[PDB]
């Protein structure tokens, strides 16, 4: 089944993308420690956003490069 | 120009080029640490009590999933771009390539490995 | 390291380095033990001269090659000539380079697994290759398409090739080549009063055929020219003075590629092998075969064959077809430069047949997936 | 050999003068005074070793203006630096790519005119109008005035 | 000479291929001209009658 | 933006930006793996070539249609077939593109589903719609009423519609096409001795089909004028010579049309398929559906079929009605020109199935108001 | 080679030639084609008035 592994992999990307919040028991000096660590976390998933948006317009930059190298060749 | 001064020319040629792509990449990041910044705003830790501080903190989780399930998709992206970039590079290599076999020779030796060979230790210069 | 490019061929082995030009040392392949009695003492008489040494004592030697058709027919003699290949004419010890041997097309099985069994237990190689003769020859023209003729010494066969794959079900092999034309050059010699019988005195026929002979391109003509005029008449001196003046024997030991009737075989000749093996190919890639038509071996080096053949395949053709063949001057080594060509490109660098790979399947891994 | 060449084309009494007492010496067999085929065919033969003539005939006849047969002054510099290959081709193809494709300006994948004669001003290096229609035509393969990879790498060769 | 061979070659192929081409062109645009002159007169000959029903009628 | 007026069809995939005159690209929706070995190394080569690439290497794969009769019967191919539209014969990504897919009526439900999620989960378009291939036809030709012939090459349906309200009990969907008339041609020009057998001649058969085949006016009179003259036979070069000559196998494969007993089928031909669809309708309507019979479809480009089904059916008519067949030069791109002009307008441009409503209810969205 | 090569140049200003002559054909039977397009499109109106008046008689 393709199309059922597929779908059980964007059940797992919406899934495990999604991690298990623990803070109603972390009390409210821990909720500020884990508000600082989701903070980080979530900063630190921006800037791998961003980092993965620029290197994939330089990747379609090459490949349009070689593309073009090609139709030259071609 | 000379041959050799032609040869200097479009190293220099190279120097500027390289001298722009630094640049670009200093600014590149330059700028997307001002994006990032303009994104990842630090917010004030102190004053809230808990039910603030929990609720905040559902935000923050949910913002994760969100930015960590559009991290997953841009990775798609990159990873389809490595590839159509690995088949465009192959077709490069297919159209000049393997009919670009060199004559190797095992009896044109260097031409100061040559003279060594054939003379001691006389060949040093090359 | 370097690979070593063996060819073992049947009538000259051809070896050298991988990534030159041509083969470092071509010898023929024949060991001849000695005959007579030998009285002087001390002479340090050897009990067998194996290559080129025998080729200079062949006055009294019994000189027999190892191969007969493409198979190998007496391995002790075979080892004997692939040790002095490597020990004595390349000088370089087998444990320290790889070797990729050729085999014709539709041989029999255990040829080639006790060939590389030899080469993996007496020699001791690191990983040895086996290839189709006729890939090579096609590597070395610098094509990807294109039917084959590689008439070599021993087994002519005609392999067509398109876009690098391969056509299994239209290689059509033929067991006529050049030691049967210098038999049947020495059996209508004897027509004149010339007889050799000896087996070194066929090694003379050999050197009156290559010297000499040629395809006529049209051969009514030609024995009808030759009958009336003596315009054709070549003399050669043998070995020892007694000069010999061939008349139109020249074109008619060559003649035989075209029609095998003349030595007796039923099938038909090389100019129409090579129509049947085109025509049993699918119908889009006939007129890229028609266009690409490729020579190789020792036997196509006849003066006049690139011209008959083509006038042949045209006469069988469509009209329409262009029939082109490609006739390089490099011919008798173009197997070999194809060899070292392969041999040095880095894709196939992983297709080598390991030795611990042998080691857990036997010899009948060259069957498997490493062809 | 990027700077064999170079130097050599230039070169002081050292190496010069090492070329001519060879030359110097070679009259065991070999006076033709300028180096034809069979005389350095000779020399390099009574050397000790016989090397495939291919070699020699590309190094005498291929990279010369003239390719008569005879040896040339420069071309005897490429000889020597084409013995071994260390003029690298003119750098790696990345860093060559990279410098493309922030060549390629408007980002097809060619480099037009303008924005090439453009990026040779920013180069400032000593300027050679003859030079440039020279660089011009070695980025006609395809004669389109563009200069793509290809070509680019072309013409790069040998660039150090 | 070879290689002027070749460009000879895929000149010639070219040629004929666009002849081809435009052989078929005029080949259909010559048939719907005989078509359409068959159904113009077949429509003279309709008004004709009908002008002659007009009449009667 | 613009939006991408793709059409699947069968046989001919037809593609474009909306707006223009004429489809972008156009090539054959054949998907072929090699079916030889393969001895070249580092030759590259592929393990599917699609498109107008697999018509170029025909002679070594075995091609085969995903699309048999409008219907998809294999998913994968049809996802390698668009993923190659997409990227290489219009080079935009689809993550910034609306596109407008076509359907032949009555086809299964699951089929136009799958297409609706493939479109939205693999390629990840903005939004997507789904039109009935009939109705573009008609927008073509710039009317608003008027019985539609779209013989195709999968399947051949015939939609009615008046003022703009479709008949939805009128649609008589009939499966002989092109592709039948290939097979059919393929298998009568065996009674001259030409036998294709091989998928790849298939092509060509198609190609002879194209070239020489023509309807004829009246039947009979044919079949006897092509019995005792030879005014008919016209000849054909295959791809390597060999000409070929094709008798009364001209109009007689063509013919399977208007009698669909030649290939065993029951149903009444296009001439009376035609007849029946417009009797279903309603008794006021039938005048303006008798004078507005559009052709559209690839297989309706024979020469001379305008004429035959006029007089077929006038035949059938009564007499009092006028019979007029629209026949535009631009045929085969009918379908796609109507395409274009439907995504172009603005009114259209709220009815696109958007990503959010698929993602609220399923790929079921399709049969439900966003039609 | 020489003289196969003179040959297929020769073929190919031959093949030029011909398509030349085709696309001067293909335009004039062009625009004759719309000349009788346009007349039969007044053929048409024609037919439609008789008809309205025959049915009016
Ligand atoms: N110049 C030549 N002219 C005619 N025949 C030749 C010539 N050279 C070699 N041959 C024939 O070809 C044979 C050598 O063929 P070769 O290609 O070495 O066979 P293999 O495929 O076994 O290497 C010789 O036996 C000889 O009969
Ligand atoms: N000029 C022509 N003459 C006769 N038949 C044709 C012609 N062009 C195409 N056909 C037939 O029509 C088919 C193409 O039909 P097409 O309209 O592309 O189908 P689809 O509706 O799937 O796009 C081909 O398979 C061919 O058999
Ligand atoms: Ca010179
Ligand atoms: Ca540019
Ligand atoms: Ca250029
Ligand atoms: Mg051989
Ligand atoms: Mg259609």
């Amino acid at each position: 089944g393709k199309r059922q592994t597929e779908r059980e992999k964007k059940k797992k990307i919406l899934a495990e993308r999604r991690k298990v919040l623990a803070i109603d028991h972390l009390n409210e000096d821990q909720l500020r420690e884990k508000a600082k660590e989701l903070w980080q976390s979530i900063y630190n998933l921006e800037a791998e956003k961003f980092d993965l948006q620029e290197k994939f317009k330089q990747q379609k930059y090459e490949i349009n490069v070689l593309r073009n190298r090609i139709n030259d060749n071609q | 120009i000379s041959a050799s001064r032609k040869l200097q020319l479009k190293t220099l040629m190279l120097q500027i080029a390289k001298q722009e792509m630094e640049r670009e990449a200093e600014e590149r990041r330059g700028e997307k640490g001002r994006v990032l910044r303009t994104r990842c705003q630090p917010l004030e830790l102190d004053g809230l009590g808990f039910e603030e501080l929990q609720d905040l903190c559902r935000q923050l989780h949910a913002r994760v999933d969100k930015v960590d399930e559009e991290r997953y998709d841009v990775e798609a992206k990159v990873t389809k771009n490595i590839t159509e970039i690995a088949d465009l590079t192959q077709k490069i290599y297919d159209l000049r390539g393997k009919f670009k076999r060199p004559t190797l020779r095992r009896v044109r030796i260097s031409a100061d490995a040559m003279m060594q060979a054939l003379l001691g230790t006389r060949a040093k210069e090359s | 390291t370097t690979a070593l490019v063996c060819d073992n061929g049947s009538g000259l082995v051809k070896a050298g380095f991988a990534g030159d030009d041509a083969p470092r040392a071509v010898f023929p392949s024949i060991v001849g033990r000695p005959r007579h009695q030998g009285v002087m003492v001390g002479m340090g008489q050897k009990d067998s001269y194996v290559g080129d040494e025998a080729q200079s004592k062949r006055g009294i030697l019994t000189l027999k090659y190892p191969i007969e058709h493409g198979i190998i027919t007496n391995w002790d003699d075979m080892e004997k000539i692939w040790h002095h290949t490597f020990y004595n004419e390349l000088r370089v010890a087998p444990e320290e380079h790889p070797t990729l041997l050729t085999e014709a097309p539709l041989n029999p099985k255990a040829n080639r697994e006790k060939m590389t069994q030899i080469m993996f237990e007496t020699f001791n190689v690191p990983a040895m290759y086996v290839a189709i003769q006729a890939v090579l020859s096609l590597y070395a023209s610098g094509r990807t398409t294109g039917i084959v003729l590689d008439s070599g010494d021993g087994v002519t066969h005609n392999v067509p090739i398109y876009e690098g794959y391969a056509l299994p079900h239209a290689i059509m092999r033929l067991d006529l080549a050049g030691r049967d034309l210098t038999d049947y050059l020495m059996k209508i010699l004897t027509e004149r009063g010339y007889s050799f019988v000896t087996t070194a005195e066929r090694e003379i026929v050999r050197d009156i055929k290559e010297k000499l002979c040629y395809v006529a391109l049209d051969f009514e003509n030609e024995m009808a020219t030759a009958a009336s005029s003596s315009s054709l008449e070549k003399s050669y001196e043998l070995p020892d003075g007694q000069v010999i003046t061939i008349g139109n024997e020249r074109f008619r030991c060559p003649e035989t590629l075209f029609q095998p009737s003349f030595i007796g075989m039923e099938s038909a000749g090389i100019h129409e092998t090579t129509y049947n093996s085109i025509m049993k190919c699918d119908i889009d890639i006939r007129k890229d075969l028609y266009a690409n038509n490729v020579l190789s071996g020792g036997t196509t080096m006849y003066p006049g064959i690139a011209d008959r053949m083509q006038k042949e395949i045209t006469a069988l053709a469509p009209s329409t077809m262009k029939i082109k063949i490609i006739a390089p001057p490099e011919r008798k080594y173009s197997v070999w430069i194809g060899g070292s060509i392969l041999a040095s490109l880095s894709t196939f660098q992983q297709m080598w047949i390991s030795k611990q790979e042998y080691d857990e399947a036997g010899p009948s891994i060259v069957h498997r997936k490493c062809f | 050999d990027d700077i064999y060449k170079a130097a050599v084309e230039q070169l002081t009494e050292e190496q010069k003068n090492e070329f001519k007492a060879a030359f110097d010496i070679f009259v065991l067999g070999a006076e033709d005074g300028c180096i034809s085929t069979k005389e350095l065919g000779k020399v390099m033969r009574m050397l000790g070793q016989n090397p495939t003539p291919e070699e020699l005939q590309e190094m005498i006849d291929e990279v010369d203006e003239d390719g008569s047969g005879t040896v040339d002054f420069d071309e005897f510099l490429v000889m020597m630096v084409r013995c071994m290959k260390d003029d690298s081709k003119g750098k790696s193809e990345e860093e060559l790519s990279d410098l493309f494709r922030m060549f390629d300006k408007n980002a097809d994948g060619y480099i037009d005119l303008d924005e090439l004669k453009m990026m040779l001003q920013a180069t400032g290096e000593t300027i050679t109008e003859d030079d440039i229609e020279e660089l011009m035509k070695d980025g006609d393969k395809n004669n389109d005035g563009r200069i793509d990879y290809d070509e680019f790498l072309e013409f790069m060769k040998g660039v150090e | 000479i070879e290689s002027d061979l070749e460009r000879a070659e895929e000149r010639a192929e070219l040629s004929e291929g666009k002849c081809a081409e435009l052989e078929e062109e005029l080949k259909t645009v010559t048939n719907n001209l005989k078509s359409l002159e068959a159904q113009a007169e077949k429509y003279s000959q309709k008004e004709d009658k009908y002008e002659e029903e007009i009449k009667v009628l």
